[PDB]
């Protein structure tokens, strides 16, 4: 019989956990075997007129699609002048900001990317 | 943190002159004054490659300093069942069956049914806390009397719920069952569910009389004040077919309620049959129609979805205005919102002498410059202008407090960038209740956002707002097209969609040509009516947008500041659940207008063919630019030059959404392509509209339907439409201080439309 | 090349012991004779690293020598109406009124109605020759008198055309207006569109009798013979409301009847309504009423669309049992087949003591071998063993003569590598008129086939082919299975899916373990009704199969052996058009079954989540393997042990379709996970329906979703249900000899689910 | 007026002209700038447990979606034993088979790739 509700859990979060551990141990791999990646989105994080490397592309659609909360995103002090880099909390909560402030948005993109890798790094 | 101090909203879209328009603020807390202002847009795009902001000061009967307040807004559905003389508070014994559908069972304490005070608990309530469903009576002194079930509650599964309070042996009983069929919970007769439950307590005070409303889906704060009850304990799921009865009940009694059986039509003292209004026009009402006979009339709150799947549905039939009796469900978010409700604070009656524009009122509180915008029209039967500009107001309620960034995992992958994000956006993040939700969000449920209302403050609808995709997605991006027309020596009228669909062909057959804002994505029908009527006998447009004419909209009836949609598998955030696809203004099919028949090709010549969102493109002339009926659109324009290598949305012409010619779905046979776009990246993709299998390659450069197309055809009697097919269009416009190909050409083609000649024939 | 010299098939699928099942084989020229006998099919793939092919020889009252004949195919779709009297060829002057929709009005000589022979060209005839519009008369003398229309025809256009031949000024007439609205054509009312014609010619010869029927879309070949008209120039598009009256008419009655007035109702000779009889089920009949009352009924001959989009239709109402009156259309595609028609060469009575097993006709011609499969069933009312294997016939069905390879684009995109082909898809590409098409291929017109037959040679039917994805599909894809049940000694039963739709669950109650073929995609909803009840209630049943589900099907009531499916945005090849998605067989949505709320997790645990045909993938072990409630599944296997890496199917065993758990589409609370599948490829993909937006990286070892997953759930009353959620399950059972992880722990669950005891609570 | 249906065209067919133009120099510039995904394919047609580089698979892309009038596939002489490549052609219409026989479908699939590169070469 079933009948409390309690006794019962979404599976499929055992094979999220397998699956992000594989998927987290392929993205550190491909970092370190192609180490260029790095600069060519250093130099050019929307990829305007010099379209991103597919292995650049895959690191991306890796960072991209993870869920929200504890994603990263970039807060404006003032535009164009300022730009912060702030993590997702809860609803009814402000985010929490960082320390270092930039002048464009292409040095915040970069230096996001930067911390993802750092964080993936320092999970295993 | 740069902190939003002072909001505001309007009670109406667009005003003709002699006719008012309410104005109404509210602050964080009530102290001090607030100025005010009338400002005229111009330009709202601060990017610094551009010109920056522009406006212009009005001197009007409106300015002054107004006292600054805190309104409070009710936030969430419910039926209010309005009961002054307390007849549903009964003296003896009574007796509450539902059915029930929850889909957040374990989020804090819900109320389902109630006449209930909260700040003295008194009255009866049928609520669910701790998981469990809990019937709990009281009389005021706050010693109360509760039933609590044994089996907690299933998700999403349907249940037969009855409530007995019994003064003769003073006992409260809870009578649980479930009612699963095939079709209409989560899982299905396949599971071994053992959820009913026959419990039952002493009861040792009596109910009393709580001098509130009866709720359905929530509970009363405290008592009735100023005839309003303000509701605290918001329910998520459905609610079928509530009734109380005047006697006490058996286990019997509930056992024929459980299977839709009406059980004793004498004794009850109301029943609310919530599928009773159900014509072949939907059910565009909120009258909740008492049909057990004593004008116990509730009203629907905050706009739940009427018209939704009830406990007996089987999907036999999956429109609910042919099967009415499977359709008697209610669905119940807790933030909805269709009016704040505010108390207004000023007004403004429109002169005799002002242009009709884009229009503003400028707040200067503390710290903090909060706009209302508004629209100006010429007035009633008259035209001031050759030129008329359509706001898209359909599509800036589709996308008002849009939160895609903070609450969808794919917000960063359809963007080609980690997004940048504003106050604004912290803000709604943070004082969610205050705002409301975008059709591209989700409830707390789950499901999407159908309706969305004019009526609150909407914070993306400001000119100095930017978007999370990029530069600037709605207003400041049609802001691009005024302040472009104003540079030039072009005089315009301004329409909204609202207008249009009131006013029909007969508002834009007084125009020589009618022009079309950023990105008009939301459509209704009588809109595509009123383009067709207009383009089919001697009009002239410019389609300079793309997705324009992507999903139906129906405005509701009653209420014309809320709109409706409902959405299905296209180029979509949502999709309704499966026999729900009906709208309940009309009771129409309504999803996508390709799906209809009315492909935006059929009357726009192109139609939606692929989205992305990292940089834009440029067009390439194809070889009907060189085609001597076509020279007076190209010409100050070299034959071997890029056509908008650069701008300020997205860095190009061509992006961010794109359009194609197709003759199959409805494009004109007498159609030339002038261009088209290339260097578009991979995460530009194909609509899921144009895919039988998804095969890999299905991207920017690696699939053929991955473009643009600018096009040009005419029509009879002098008519003609030419079509851009980009939303980053109009933000090339001020390229280069408006010395670019794309002012060039839009140019040639905005003034031969002006001519008395005929529109070129091809 | 290796040429296909004989052919062949059943009246039936499924015969139970004492009834009759009749073979209806055709060869290339009259000539010889062909020798047949009976086999039992064990083994079909000719793999060498297999078992390669078995059979068994059985003595029976069927073998011998029988003449090879050819036997002509009627191809296409038509109605035919019967008249013997002539009375339908008028002495007088008559007049032919119909509306048209062409798609293909510039492919050669097409008939749209006609009492016309043309052997000898006598009769009437109003046709499309050279893409006008061509009223024709002739007496049988050869020379004949036309009438040619000005304006050629638009693609997919309604037309209103009517034929005139007055003897009194000797003068044939034909009139013609296009009837555009604003969503009924191609192309919408912004066109200039000028295609209305008024012309007359010289009638120098009188209209004979033909000595044929009357047909509609199609021209009778010769004088009939047998009383059977044979049917040449075939029509392609819709055509609505014809009729012949008895008089003459002028420009004034054309424009009344080009607005949908009946004039004159004395003077109707005939006129078919082809929506007379729809009712609240559908239009489940072959029957064409004449509503002029004097008849002439006709006959819809190779199944064209019942249940069409008219002339007047707009789109507010899309199901057609509910508006009747603009759905009165036909669709006549000129490569329909539901019947061959051919004459029986032998037949069979199933012996007292046959096994129920796959069988099959081996014919024996010259240097050609042909197999006819079919199925024994055991008596009625009995079962001969304790397990069921149900054939998968619907989807035999689907995949009946399909030539993706060859028509479709995006054929070798889909599989991941070029395609390799036998001498059967040569000779479907080649003998298209002997064949017919399968639901996953398109008409000629573009519109995907809807209906598909058993009384037909289906040449991917027999084992001995293979497939153009990889190695093998659908047939010998199962007797992977029964060759795995006849190593071991498991005895078995075999039902069919039409027998499943003839019982119900009464079928399946008399089994212990009912197991699944390799690929049920394919579905009525009285099937899954069935499995429904005989898993609620104590059942057992082993899903060893991927996208088992999907879509719903209904078998036409008056011909079992026609199946109708109808398909929209999903996993597909094609979408019906949009007024168009309701089944004519019963009047019922039946898209996929998702969209019904009836997803295939809410049934066998698992359901569609990704599909892709390069090779296949292993099984790595979750840690719900280790639980002891579950150690009699992974018995014999060691813990660290990848599952099926390595088979005939691709090369492992979770590939080709992948399902997977998922509580939020209805899988049941108590299911466990086992084990999920790893290393798929870029070419394996996210199937549409699981998209909100198309953003990059929707791969394989790049989204969640792409997986497989083992699941094992229990039922009340001791029941079970375990899935292994993938195609290549069973192509890796006879691996290694039989010896390997898949055939160890499928022989652990049908060996528990075969015992006396209960099926463990898990 | 529009009243002549051959008057008028499908337009978009130049785009597609203009379109496989670019595409078919963007590959043979993919193939001279990574020859090795040629020896990548021939030693693993299928990417049975090794998967294609990304280019290699950019080259896929672009071969496996063109329409089926003059695409490749295999013939099948003898299952097993003998394998030819054979051209689209009408409806009615036996295919043009090749001269070459093979052993294996993995050296027809290799040949077919090969005769595909060689025709992208000779329409430039
Ligand atoms: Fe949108
Ligand atoms: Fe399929």
């Amino acid at each position: 019989c079933v009948r409390d509700p309690s006794n019962y859990r979404d599976r499929s979060a055992d094979w999220y956990a397998f699956y992000d551990e594989r998927r987290r141990k392929e993205i550190i791999d491909i970092i370190d075997e192609h180490p260029e990646i790095v600069e060519e989105h250093a130099a050019n994080p929307f990829g305007y007129r010099k379209h991103p490397s597919p292995y650049l592309q895959r690191v991306h659609n890796y960072f991209r699609m993870q869920p929200t909360f504890g994603r990263y995103y970039i807060y404006s002090e003032r535009e164009w002048d300022a730009y912060r880099i702030a993590t997702i909390r809860e609803f009814g909560e402000l985010p929490e900001l960082g320390d270092e402030r930039f002048k464009t948005e292409e040095e915040a993109m970069h230096a996001v990317f930067l911390r993802r890798i750092e964080d993936v790094r320092a999970e295993l | 943190m740069k902190d939003i101090a002072i909001r505001g909203y309007c009670d109406r879209p667009s005003v003709a002159t002699g006719e008012t328009i309410r104005f109404y603020v509210s602050a964080n807390e009530t102290r001090g004054t607030f100025d005010a202002e009338l400002v005229r847009l111009i330009h709202g795009d601060s990017n610094p490659a551009g010109p920056g902001y522009k406006e212009e000061a009005i001197k009007s009967d409106l300015e002054g300093q107004y006292p600054a307040r805190f309104q409070r807004t009710q936030f969430g559905s419910y039926v209010e069942v309005a009961d002054p003389d307390a007849g549903l508070q009964p003296d003896g014994a009574f007796s509450v069956h539902l059915f029930l559908w929850s889909t957040t069972p374990s989020r804090g304490r819900q109320g389902i049914a109630s006449r209930w005070n909260d700040e003295r608990q008194s009255g009866w309530n049928l609520a669910i806390e701790d998981g469990r469903v809990v019937f709990t009576i009281g009389d005021g002194s706050g010693a109360t009397s509760s039933v609590v079930s044994d089996r907690p509650l299933f998700q999403q599964i349907w249940y037969s719920i009855t409530g007995v309070y019994d003064p003769e042996k003073k006992q409260l009983r809870l009578y649980q069952k479930s009612v699963v069929n095939r079709t209409n919970s989560r899982f299905g007769l396949v599971v071994p569910l053992d959820s009913d439950c026959a419990v039952s307590a002493d009861a040792t005070v009596k109910a009393a009389d709580s001098e509130t409303s009866l709720l359905i889906a929530g509970l009363g704060e405290a008592a009735a004040q100023d005839g309003r009850t303000w509701c605290i304990a918001h329910y998520n799921g459905k609610v079928d077919a509530p009734k109380i009865y005047g006697c006490a009940l058996g286990q019997d009694d509930a056992e024929k309620l459980s299977r839709g059986e009406i059980v004793r039509p004498i004794s009850r003292l109301a029943h609310w049959d919530f599928s009773a209004g159900i014509g072949l026009n939907g059910i565009p009402t909120d009258h909740v129609v008492d049909a057990s006979g004593y004008g116990h009339h509730g009203r629907c709150m905050n706009q739940p979805s009427r018209g939704s799947t009830g406990w007996n549905w089987d999907g036999h039939e999956e429109n609910f205005i042919h099967c009415p009796e499977q359709y008697g469900a209610l669905w119940f978010h807790e933030d909805c919102l269709d009016d704040c409700r505010w108390e207004k604070d000023f007004e403004f009656t429109v002169p005799e002498g002002l242009k009709s524009d884009f229009y503003a009122v400028k707040i200067r509180y503390e710290d903090t410059e909060d706009y209302i915008p508004f629209f100006v029209l010429p007035p009633r039967g008259t035209a001031t202008a050759p030129i008329l500009v359509i706001a898209s107001t359909l599509s800036y309620l589709a996308y008002a407090n849009e939160q895609i960034m903070h609450k969808a995992d794919i917000g960063q992958a359809v963007a080609g960038h980690t997004p940048v994000l504003n106050e604004n956006d912290v803000e709604l993040h943070k004082n969610l209740s205050y705002y409301g939700l975008s059709t591209y969000d989700g409830h707390i449920d789950g499901r999407g956002v159908q309706y969305t209302s004019w009526r609150r403050p909407i914070m993306n609808l400001r000119p100095k707002h930017r978007q999370g995709f990029g530069s600037i997605w709605e207003l400041p991006a049609d802001l691009h097209l005024i302040d472009w027309l104003n540079h030039n020596g072009f005089e315009y009228d301004v329409a909204t969609e609202h207008d249009l669909n009131d006013q029909g062909a007969e508002l834009l057959r007084r125009y020589k040509v009618v022009l079309t804002g950023s990105h008009p994505e939301y459509q209704t029908w009588a809109n595509a009516d009123a383009w067709e009527d207009y383009l089919a006998d001697g009009g002239r447009g410019m389609y300079l947008a793309a997705n324009g004419m992507y999903w139906i909209v129906e405005v509701h009836p009653e209420k014309p500041w809320v709109m409706e949609v409902r959405k299905e598998l296209g180029v979509t955030a949502w999709e309704a659940p499966p026999g729900e696809y009906h709208y309940s203004t009309n009771g129409r099919r309504g999803g996508r207008f390709r799906g209809r028949a009315r492909a935006t090709q059929k009357i726009w010549g192109t139609g939606m063919s692929s989205f992305g969102f990292d940089h834009s493109g440029y067009f390439v002339q194809m070889p009907d630019s060189q085609d001597e009926r076509v020279a007076w659109i190209m010409e100050g324009i070299d034959p071997e030059e890029r056509i908008g290598d650069g701008g300020l949305v997205g860095g190009g012409a061509g992006g961010y959404e794109l359009d194609r010619y197709d003759l199959a779905l409805g494009t004109p046979p007498n159609t030339l392509l002038l261009a088209s776009s290339v260097e578009h990246s991979v995460v530009y993709t194909v609509i899921p509209d144009d895919k039988a299998f998804p095969h890999p390659g299905m991207n920017g450069g690696e699939h053929p339907f991955v473009r643009a197309d600018i096009t040009y055809f005419s029509t009879a009697n002098g008519g003609g439409m030419f079509a851009t097919s980009s939303i980053s269009w109009l933000g090339s416009l001020s390229w280069n201080d408006y010395d670019n190909n794309v002012s060039k050409m839009t140019k040639n083609v905005l003034n031969q439309f002006i001519k008395d000649e005929p529109a070129p024939r091809v």
